């Protein structure tokens, strides 16, 4: 019993099946394109039942060359991706086919990418910090174990270096793994990331899942779910903490909108799919902590027209627990990881969750940096000498505080050879308490660059 | 000194006005997109 | 019981030739009953020599977009299917020719000897097949090469409102490749394809004349789809150009594909989709317009050394309306592309030509696309320009500024004048290096602002006539050596004395 | 063999034919309305074949009075218009019937109004300036002889006045043949143009074709083509230098929009027809001038809602060499003839064509005006007294330049009372060069308003 | 249109007429209602083409 | 609606009830999704004309019953998530007019 | 004026003129405040603010909210009070005296209170 | 107090009455400030607002 293609309109394909064999929703059907130049095995995802035994499917690959009347075979299960430690060190597409080694992983355990999020009673009832070891992240924008982190930035602010640092830290400090869901990934950027991770030797610790831009909207929509299914396998079967990158999750929303438009569904407010919130929830709610093991996610979010009230970012930000904004200005000053201390924010920076001392120190640091940024306008025009003695003291202290937020990231070990530093949260809190009290303002500013804590601060001060 | 205070106040007021106008412009942009899509899909539904 | 079996047998019954019949025909679309074996995007041929592309395949009929001569299609006409999906001829014979999206010459010259035929919808180079963009593609524009460098294998959008200089930038990029072409080295030669979508025929002729006067036409192919042509040609033209480029790309050559403009590509595709009753989305575009542009642009790449090492650089052009870069097509192509050159009419009128809005313009490839000389010389250019745009509010009150801030403002004004450049006059990379060296190292500080543009143009000429050793050193080594820098400074100071400012002052 | 009206919906009529006699597309069919008050022969233009031997046609005359089942005869050829030297000095409608002398062109050579544009091999760009005598046009929007020219304007900003002025300036001494096409413009302006041309003895060299806005969409679509066919006959079959004025070309596309939905097309953005660009491209590319055969075309382009981002104006912009853009903002300031000096452009405003002096003066004028436009926001609130001395001087010069770009036009005499004036190109360049260098900063700004020349400037300065 | 016809009858007999339409905006709304009730697909601003 | 039903059963028995809805804008979005999937033409901000009804129908049932009906009550604390303090948006204004 | 009389119409139109001029100056007031206005416009803005606040009244239905009893101002008194406001006879009193006062005697009483 | 504080952010000086109002308003704001998950019985609220 096999189907038959009856309507082809771009990515949308309608398939008629015998009355007793109509596939259920989200099943993956296979069709053959036999034309020599475009020979392929189309993977169609059933989207709707049209009645009369017809099913409307979103083709995951270009339908060019497809012929009416061509046999369609039902796999009996939704798009299933490979899972296990085998997926580490390799790059896959949305459908589970390996790109860097075709045919690899076809015999691993295969998991459906359509999985319900954890039952209500399985969720953790209290938010827990993720001690990532970075001074800036731990102090000012503490991440959430099982939470979602916005990652703003671009080229030339070290976003890839930060991603490598987080992969290294999750792999080594927490003994976990990583999955990089390249939704709407530029093929050039995908190749660059693949080679960079291979050279940094972190590819062995992460599984890459690229839904390229040139692929039709179906794969760009389902690649996040595929990567998150790999992450779920690592969380629930291997018992490993996972860090799931989803760069860029606006492109997930956009692909969903495109698929909705293709299927003929009337657009919502700003042209987005009516089920926008439902789709974002289905993606994000699976990113959570359960049974003591969690999937954290760093999700670069594109904000169209810089409009945070737009339905796409507005829906995405209802799920994000922290924000890390990489600034070109901070990067130009040599302050890697390039996190903007002020424009970044976190929903855990509250005395209830973090320690009261932690909140006090972080707020003091934020106040000092805010005051310094306000004085920067005066400094850049009138000169540093025009300020008052209190202003000069605060400017020096803020310079040293912001430069101390830099760290010798593990991602830099490949270049400079200095082992990466993991600064405990307590040490960071006490160090920044001292910095804000001025106990270290007599050191040169160069002493605080790229040092992992107080002991390294003293050693570098002695070296200067 | 009075000019410094007045111009700081003016800059703050102009920044608040910029934020309000940006919010209004975003609302109008979203409304225009929604209205355009409503017209297009109304024309489509009537065939 | 037997009903299902007999129905299935009849369906299966549906080497003889297949001929359909046109049942509907209107507005460039023809519905063809029959043709049970037609494949999506197959090239149907209608009796009057007309061509169409089977684009919708319903159970009743096949909706085909007609590629010109639409009015000769009638109900009841016999339609024959060519067993080939859309394909275009490709070869070295397309250099110097103007072809329509089907590869048929429209310049009126002789036929084109096609080396092979490439399907328009072949896969783009996968992740495994590419290589990091590391070779510069010198556009000849100081702004682009110093601030938003284009590395061959990159996709640099040229985005801006009408009459802002986009076509000027792309044609200057094409003209700047003549020095590379005359080398005869396939590893330096950049072949060019200028795809014209929806431009009036006389504009295409003007572009061809600009390329011929500059001598570029001997390595450039124009895939012209004037507005006179059906929406089908305006939709296929970028893919025809991309296929012509891909044939060279997979043969080890480097290609520079210019789409002018992708907005009209999207408009033609929207018209075709709406006439085919496909559901519309935002701005009435079909759900797969982003897919259209991404499928087009991701062919641009730099192939791995296993695949010959060839590259294809895409310079798509987008005509934003009212400088709204947040419109649907601008947003899609900004997401797709690796960098953006934002051209603004406000800057164009202010005299910043070409009107690249530094600050908002960006290249994600970055310094990896610049030769080391340009990388070191232009490193301070961006910071200086940003500082100048911050200080510009203080131009009126310079007397009250710190000496450092006044120096920053004065340097920034001269850098802005330095980045100005007359049309159709691209600069070789060595000339650009020396020019930006003038500004970033402060050798323009003594020259009046209103004369900087002249001081550059003469000085370079002087060097080109007298001390070409500096240009040769930069070109051969790709880096500005210390002794070369000292020689250049000595030439700069010697020239300063002989230069007469327009205001009569002395520049020393 | 003849048809039968099956379905009538406003200006769109469906006609059923015997299976063997379906008329081709764009053929002309003749139905008959027999009701006495509206009796007429109704010309339908086949627009679609919609199967079962039914065609769908756009009526040229109003369909009021048409009866279902009335016989429709097939002409076998498209709508044809008379051509020759005979059509000069006469007024025709879209269908080619003479208005001022009925039954005049019934025996002239007739050409179908539908033809493909000239081959790309025959196109040669034009780079010769056309001296108008208007300061703003000659300086910042220099027109092209043999090229395409546009007057973009919102509603009631003076497009018709300026195009009548352009006829007065270009056509009076033109040795060739003029063709004016009233495409859905105002009938009163058409009559004024007709009487003005008759008075000046330019009528004998001009053929007028009117499709004014009282007519239904079909005539407003095909009148542009009807006039362009006479223009093409004069270009090709006689080698005469031709002038082709069109007012208003947008009414063409708008007309297609009115029947777009009745023809069964899904509407594109802003309610326009999906084929907007294709139809307008065909019509506009027919207007080009082949090598050795000149058509100087000038088209008034209506800008709906004063929005230059509207699809119709935006698509038309690509078809033009020079675009005089009239704006309501300038018109409101009294600056007749309403030209926005910043939006308007020309492809021959290059130093290699218009000369270095002209280019420098024009571009300095644009620089001053752009700076003044940027400053307007500051001046309206902070006041001019807080601007820089250089900026204050620039603002004064900009006001003087804005007012000097105004001109007392011949066609605007009945708006200002004073007679028209002509400024030679050299005088315009000299006057604006002086203004830009500040040689007239001592004169009051009101002395520059509606003067047209340096002698008039001096006279009005004395009068003040 | 009724006002225009009444006026035109006098206009074509050599008499001068003055027609006030108060408001044509409310005619456009009524025509929109009529066209939508007849189920003509609308154009921009929901008005008929 | 199910929360209001659970509450109303207590309310009509003489019990005092408090109903919290975190958040009614997400109900409006869900109803918009359902309406658009049923192809009901949208209105302001893509919402159907019924959206106001949707909330009023819900928040009117929060009432202080008279002693004729046991004297029970159901207090409602609907939560609305404005976007950028835009209290003049469609759904915020609707709920303000209902509450 | 043919219905409400010359005096009522004149006072109403003067009030509307003052308020419209105040509305026109709104952006300048938002950015720079009353300080940069011309003296004529400064006086006009002062009495425009006082007029706008004097149009407020303590409604008898508002007693359930603010507890303040409601007032009723006869038409003649309203016309006289607004004529005096537009003529500047009250432009020395503080702006606060005109909130929710409803009348001339109550205006004087609240002026004494402040 | 909200508008009074907005005014005082740039006013050079104000009457002792204005300063007293500002001092009272700051204290009322700091008083209505309340930690999460710490509801106060109605009598405790009465005493606090007292
Ligand atoms: N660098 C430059 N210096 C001076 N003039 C320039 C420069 N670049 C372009 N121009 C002029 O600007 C005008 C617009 O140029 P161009 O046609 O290339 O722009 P475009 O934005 O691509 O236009 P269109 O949208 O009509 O295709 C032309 O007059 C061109 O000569
Ligand atoms: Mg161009």
């Amino acid at each position: 019993t096999a189907g038959r293609v009856v309507r082809i309109t771009g990515p949308v394909v309608d398939v008629e099946f015998p009355r007793g064999s109509v596939p259920e929703l989200f099943n993956a059907l296979h069709a053959e394109i036999t034309f020599g130049a475009l020979a392929k095995t189309l993977t169609l995802e059933v989207a709707q039942h049209l009645g009369d035994s017809l099913v409307r499917c979103i083709s995951m690959q270009p339908t060019d060359g497809l012929v009416r009347g061509v046999e369609v075979t039902d796999t009996g299960a939704s798009i299933s991706v490979p899972v296990g430690d085998g997926v580490k060190g390799h790059v896959f597409n949305a459908l589970g086919d390996c790109l860097d080694d075709p045919g690899y992983g076809k015999d691993f355990e295969h998991w459906s990418i359509h999985r319900k999020p954890p039952a209500f009673s399985d969720l953790e009832p209290r938010t827990e910090m993720l001690e990532t070891g970075l001074k800036v992240v731990d102090l000012l924008t503490p991440y959430v174990r099982g939470g979602k982190i916005a990652l703003f930035g671009g080229a030339g602010v070290g976003k890839t270096v930060l991603i490598q640092e987080m992969i290294n830290r999750i792999a080594r400090n927490f003994g976990g793994t990583s999955v990089f869901a390249g939704v709407g990934e530029r093929t050039r950027e995908g190749n660059d990331l693949w080679v960079e991770l291979a050279d940094a030797n972190v590819l062995k610790d992460t599984a890459l899942v690229f839904g390229q831009m040139d692929e039709p909207p179906g794969t760009r929509m389902r690649v996040a779910l595929s990567a998150l299914t790999m992450a779920e396998f690592f969380r629930d079967e291997q018992g490993q903490d996972v860090l799931l990158f989803i760069d860029n999750i606006f492109r997930f929303t956009q692909a969903g909108s495109e698929v909705s438009t293709l299927l003929g569904r009337m657009p919502s407010a700003v042209g987005y799919q009516p089920t926008l919130a439902d789709e974002m929830g289905e993606l994000q709610e699976r990113i959570t902590s359960t049974r003591g093991r969690s999937i954290t996610s760093m999700q670069a979010v594109y904000v169209p027209a810089d409009d945070y009230t737009d339905p796409a970012p507005a829906t995405t930000f209802a799920h994000l627990d922290a924000t890390t904004e990489l600034s070109r200005a901070v990067f130009s000053k040599g302050i890697f990881p390039a996190v903007d201390p002020l424009a970044s924010s976190s929903t855990i920076l509250d005395p209830a969750i973090v320690g009261d001392e932690h909140y006090r120190v972080a707020q003091e640091v934020i106040r000092i940096l805010q005051r310094y940024k306000d004085l920067q306008d005066i400094i850049a025009i009138l000169g540093i000498d025009e300020l008052s003695e209190e202003d000069k003291q605060l400017v020096n202290r803020a310079r040293r505080i912001e430069r101390f937020l830099s760290q010798n990231m593990m991602a830099a070990e490949q270049f400079t050879g200095q082992p990466g530093s993991t600064v405990p949260l307590k040490e960071t809190i006490e160090a920044f308490d001292k910095l804000t009290k001025g106990e270290f303002d007599h050191l040169p500013e160069q002493a605080f660059f790229l040092i992992g804590g107080l002991d390294d601060l003293a050693k570098k001060a002695e070296s200067l | 000194a009075s000019r410094r205070r007045a111009m700081k106040s003016a800059t703050d007021n102009a920044d608040d006005l910029i934020k309000a106008l940006t919010l209004a412009a975003n609302r109008e942009r979203q409304a225009q997109i929604t209205q355009e899509i409503s017209e297009i899909v109304g024309g489509a539904n009537a065939l | 019981a037997d009903i299902e079996g007999a129905i299935e047998d009849y369906v299966s019954s549906f080497e003889r030739e297949e001929i359909g019949t046109v049942i509907d025909a209107g507005d460039g679309i023809a519905h063809v009953e029959g043709l049970p074996s037609v494949m999506t995007q197959e090239l149907l041929e209608f009796p009057g020599g007309v061509l169409g592309v089977a684009l919708n395949l319903d159970e009743h009929s096949v909706g085909a977009v007609i590629l010109g001569e639409f009015e000769k299609i009638e109900e009841g006409q016999q339609v024959k299917r060519t067993g080939e999906v859309l394909s275009v001829p490709v070869g070295d014979a397309f250099l110097g020719r103007v072809v329509n999206p089907l590869g048929q010459p429209i310049d009126g010259q002789g036929d084109i000897a096609a080396e092979t035929r490439r399907a328009l919808e072949l896969q783009a180079p996968s992740v495994v097949q590419r290589q990091s963009v590391s070779e510069p593609l010198q556009t000849g524009i100081k702004a682009i090469d110093a601030m938003t460098p284009i590395g061959r294998g990159q996709r640099q959008l040229i985005i801006g409102d009408r009459k802002t200089g986009k076509t000027a930038v792309c044609v200057d990029t094409i003209l700047n490749q003549r020095e590379a072409w005359l080398t005869g080295d396939p590893k330096q030669q950049v072949r060019c394809v200028y795809v014209a979508i929806g431009q009036k025929g006389t504009t295409i002729a003007s572009v061809k004349r600009a390329l011929e006067e500059g001598g570029a036409m001997e390595y450039t192919t124009i895939v012209a789809a004037p507005a006179s042509d059906a929406a089908g040609f305006k939709w296929l033209a970028p893919y025809t150009g991309s296929a012509i480029g891909q044939h060279w790309m997979y043969n080890g050559k480097h290609v520079l594909i210019v789409f002018d403009d992708l907005s009209k590509q999207a408009d033609a595709y929207r018209a075709i989709s709406l006439l085919l009753r496909r559901p519309p989305g935002r701005e009435a575009f079909p759900g797969d317009v982003f897919y259209l542009h991404s499928r087009l642009l991701e062919r641009c790449a730099k192939l791995s050394d296993e695949l010959g090492g060839g590259s294809m650089t895409g310079l798509p052009i987008i005509e934003t309306k009212a400088n709204d870069i947040s419109a649907f097509i601008p947003t899609n192509v900004i997401s797709i592309t690796d960098g953006q050159c934002f051209l603004e009419s406000d800057l164009f009128n202010q005299g910043v030509r070409p009107a690249i809005n530094v600050g908002v313009s960006v290249s994600r490839v970055g310094g990896a696309a610049q030769i080391k000389a340009m990388k070191e010389v232009a490193g301070s250019l961006r910071l200086d320009l940003s500082q100048y745009r911050e200080l510009e509010a203080f131009a009126a009150f310079a007397s009250d500024l710190d000496a450092a801030s006044k120096a920053q403002l004065d340097r920034g004004a001269r850098l802005v004048e330095l980045l100005k450049q007359p049309q159709y006059s691209p600069l070789a990379v060595e000339e650009q290096v020396v020019a930006i060296f003038l500004g970033t190292q402060g050798h323009l500080d003594s020259v009046p602002v209103e004369d900087v543009q002249r001081f550059e143009s003469e000085l370079l000429e002087h060097v080109k006539a007298s001390h070409s050793d500096i240009f040769d050193g930069i070109r051969e080594t790709k880096k500005l050596s210390e002794e070369a820098e000292e020689k250049l400074v000595s030439v700069i100071n010697e020239f300063k004395k002989g230069f007469q400012a327009s205001d009569g002052s002395s520049v020393v």
